[PDB]
């Protein structure tokens, strides 16, 4: 059988804190 | 291996030191004295290098 993901399966990239900014 | 061979064909024992020298908390690190944490005034400063 089949689902959708919608948006899971995001993960931190790296091992830095990062605050109040959109990073790319 | 022979101990009677040419350079080029004796054995060398070979150890290569991967780092993960990475943003991450540290737990292998060089032989440096730690000092005392100052506050609120500049300083120069080294944390984990």
């Amino acid at each position: 059988a089949y689902t959708n993901s919608f948006t899971r399966g995001v993960y931190y990239p790296d091992k830095v804190f990062r605050s109040s900014v959109l990073h790319s | 291996f022979q101990p009677t061979y040419g350079v080029g064909y004796q054995p060398y024992r070979v150890v290569v030191l991967s780092f993960e020298l990475l943003h991450a908390p540290a737990t292998v690190c060089g032989p440096k004295k730690s000092t005392n944490l100052v506050k609120n005034k500049c300083v120069n400063f080294n944390f984990n290098g």
